[PDB]
């Protein structure tokens, strides 16, 4: 009836088990939203697009940052400000992923308010497993909450690193030391 | 359900298998609302257009017929063509190809049986039986959105570096 993570706080009705990575961490009731569009498949599907996301960011300013920019790429360190070094020489290349991520966003969009309205589809799945690392069961629930857990730790660090590169003006790893 | 091409998105529920390049592709739903053969007809007369464009583009920043005003890159093309009149003579018998085309589609959509894009322009045969206009027409599918989008990449570029056939 308590919630595993919150032992002061009542279950989530919403949050049986099935999600990975649920712990029942829901102070705010938020799972219970059912309006404007936005419900527990809505949150896990944008949480799962966060995670993703996050997860890509913190690798790419990590990489860029240790081992440098690809040849032919602007150097600096700081990648909250090396953005605008490369818009300012290669401005199609930007312009080329915005259109692009725009794109895919609408097909995701698309996607996740289609598999709500005629449920055959999880939240945040979009059949991308070219490599089969996910067939079997058994393994997917433990890939599931691998990838959560990277996830929200890979949010957390890259809003720390826009944060950082915004206010500080400084590399990631130049605010370390 | 699970469209072929997006397979995490529905079937477009209007395009079964009975169309020729019919991978499943409608995410936004454009067949829900408008006639099928309305939009064939519409895809498969942009890709002859892009494909006679691509192509023309193309030669004629190669070759140039006699006389000072084909001398202009084919950027530069439009306003010395729209000028000179070659433009109009195009657009006088395109509009009478249009007029036709208007009846054509009309006549295809209340009815009649014509398949979209089909103007039995056939001197040579080219497609013998059934299979062989299938393969053509996805032949002619595939090939003409290609086009769309080479013309597409080649004007972007020739207008955004004033290069030649090269347009990088
Ligand atoms: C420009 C084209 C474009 C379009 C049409 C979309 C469309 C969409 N995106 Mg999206 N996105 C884009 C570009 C685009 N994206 C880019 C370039 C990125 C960065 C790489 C993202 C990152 C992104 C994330 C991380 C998420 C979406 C989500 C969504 C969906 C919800 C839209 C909504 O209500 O937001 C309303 C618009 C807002 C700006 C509201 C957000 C306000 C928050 C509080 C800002 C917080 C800032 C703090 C620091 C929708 C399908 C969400 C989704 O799929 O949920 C299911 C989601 O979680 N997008
Ligand atoms: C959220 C994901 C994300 C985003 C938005 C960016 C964005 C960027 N990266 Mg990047 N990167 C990422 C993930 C990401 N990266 C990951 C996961 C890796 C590791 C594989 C890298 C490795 C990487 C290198 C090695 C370099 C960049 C560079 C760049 C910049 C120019 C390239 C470009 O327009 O990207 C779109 C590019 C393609 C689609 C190709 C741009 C600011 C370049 C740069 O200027 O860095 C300073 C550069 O040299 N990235
Ligand atoms: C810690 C990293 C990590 C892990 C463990 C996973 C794990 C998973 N992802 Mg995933 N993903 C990640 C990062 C990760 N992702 C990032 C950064 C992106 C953005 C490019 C995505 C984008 C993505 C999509 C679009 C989809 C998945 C899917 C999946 C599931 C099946 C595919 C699989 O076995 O991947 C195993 C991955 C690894 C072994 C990581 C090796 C490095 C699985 C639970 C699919 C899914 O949810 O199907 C239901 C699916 O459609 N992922
Ligand atoms: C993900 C984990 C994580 C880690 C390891 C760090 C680590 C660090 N952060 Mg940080 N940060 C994080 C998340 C994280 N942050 C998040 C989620 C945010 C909000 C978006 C911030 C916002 C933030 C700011 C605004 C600043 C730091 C700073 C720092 C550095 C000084 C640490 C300290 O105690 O100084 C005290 C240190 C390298 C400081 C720094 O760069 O020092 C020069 C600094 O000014 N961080
Ligand atoms: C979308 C189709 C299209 C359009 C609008 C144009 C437009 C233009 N072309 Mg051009 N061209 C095209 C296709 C096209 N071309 C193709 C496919 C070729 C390859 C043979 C060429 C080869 C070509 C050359 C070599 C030259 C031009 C030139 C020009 C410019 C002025 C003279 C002229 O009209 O061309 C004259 C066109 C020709 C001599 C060949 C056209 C052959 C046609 C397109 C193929 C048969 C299609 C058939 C007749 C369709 C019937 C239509 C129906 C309604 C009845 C003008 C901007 C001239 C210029 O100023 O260059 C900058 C020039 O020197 N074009
Ligand atoms: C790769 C080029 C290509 C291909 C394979 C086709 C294929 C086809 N076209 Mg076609 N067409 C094209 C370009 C092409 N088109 C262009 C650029 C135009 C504009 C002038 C047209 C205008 C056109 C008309 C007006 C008609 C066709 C028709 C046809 C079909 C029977 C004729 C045939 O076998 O064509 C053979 C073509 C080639 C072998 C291409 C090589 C040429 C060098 C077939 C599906 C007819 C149809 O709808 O039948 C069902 C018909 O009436 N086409
Ligand atoms: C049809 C496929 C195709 C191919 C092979 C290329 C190929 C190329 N494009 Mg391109 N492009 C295409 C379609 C294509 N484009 C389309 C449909 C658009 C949108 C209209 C663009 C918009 C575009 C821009 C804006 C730029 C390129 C650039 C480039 C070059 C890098 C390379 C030669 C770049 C380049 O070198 O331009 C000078 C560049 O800046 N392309
Ligand atoms: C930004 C604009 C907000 C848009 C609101 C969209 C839905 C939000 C909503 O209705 O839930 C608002 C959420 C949902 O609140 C939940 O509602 C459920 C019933 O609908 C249940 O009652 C839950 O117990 C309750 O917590 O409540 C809050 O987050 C209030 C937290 C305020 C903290 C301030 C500090
Ligand atoms: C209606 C809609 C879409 C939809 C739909 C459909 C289509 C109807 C389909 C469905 O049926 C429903 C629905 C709702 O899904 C809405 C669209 C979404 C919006 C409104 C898009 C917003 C995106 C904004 C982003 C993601 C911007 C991020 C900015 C960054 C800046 C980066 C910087 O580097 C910059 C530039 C300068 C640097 O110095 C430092 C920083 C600041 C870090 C980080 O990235
Ligand atoms: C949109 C795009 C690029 C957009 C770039 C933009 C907007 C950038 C603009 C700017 O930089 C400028 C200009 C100047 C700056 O001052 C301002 C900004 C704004 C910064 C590229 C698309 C590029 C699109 C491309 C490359 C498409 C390739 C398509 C292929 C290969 C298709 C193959 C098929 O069609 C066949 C052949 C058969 C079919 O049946 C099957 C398939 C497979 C679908």
């Amino acid at each position: 009836e308590r919630s595993k993570s919150l032992p002061f706080l009542m279950k989530p009705k919403n949050l049986d088990g099935s999600m990975a990575g649920d712990v029942g961490f829901d102070p705010l009731g938020l799972s219970e939203i059912n309006d404007v569009g936005v419900d527990l498949y809505w949150l896990r599907e944008a949480e799962l697009k966060h995670c993703r996301l996050g997860m890509m960011a913190a690798a790419g300013i990590l990489f860029v940052e240790i081992l440098g920019p690809a040849p032919g790429f602007p150097a600096g360190k700081s990648q909250m400000d090396v953005f605008w070094k490369v818009y300012a020489e290669k401005p199609s290349l930007i312009g080329a992923s915005l259109a692009a991520i725009a794109i895919l966003e609408v097909i995701s969009g698309v996607a996740t308010t289609q598999g709500r309205q005629n449920g055959d589809r999880a939240p945040g799945d979009y059949n991308f497993d070219p490599l089969g690392f996910g067939k079997d069961p058994a393994k997917f629930k433990d890939l599931q909450l691998k990838e959560v857990k990277n996830g929200r730790l890979a949010m957390i660090a890259a809003a720390g690193m826009i944060l950082q590169g915004v206010s500080t003006h400084q590399g990631a790893l130049e605010n370390l030391s | 359900e699970k469209s072929k091409a997006v397979p995490f998105l529905p079937r477009p529920a209007a395009l079964d298998g009975s169309v020729v390049g019919d991978v499943g592709f409608d995410p936004v739903g454009f067949t829900s609302w408008l006639p099928l053969s309305y939009l064939q007809e519409a895809e498969i007369k942009h890709c002859r257009i892009a494909m006679l464009a691509t192509l023309g583009w193309i030669v004629a920043d190669f070759v140039h017929l006699p006389g000072a005003v084909h001398e202009v890159s084919s950027l530069a093309a439009h306003d010395v063509a729209v000028k000179s009149g070659a433009l109009a003579q195009i657009l006088i018998w395109t509009s009478i190809a249009e007029a036709i085309s208007v009846i054509a589609i009309s006549q295809m959509l209340e009815g009649s049986g014509r398949q979209p894009g089909d103007f039995k322009f056939d001197p040579l045969n080219f497609a013998k039986d059934e299979k062989s206009l299938k393969k053509m027409q996805l032949s002619e599918l595939k090939n003409g959105r290609l086009a769309m989008l080479a013309f597409s990449g080649i004007v972007t570029q020739a207008a955004l570096t004033g290069h030649a056939f090269p347009y990088m």
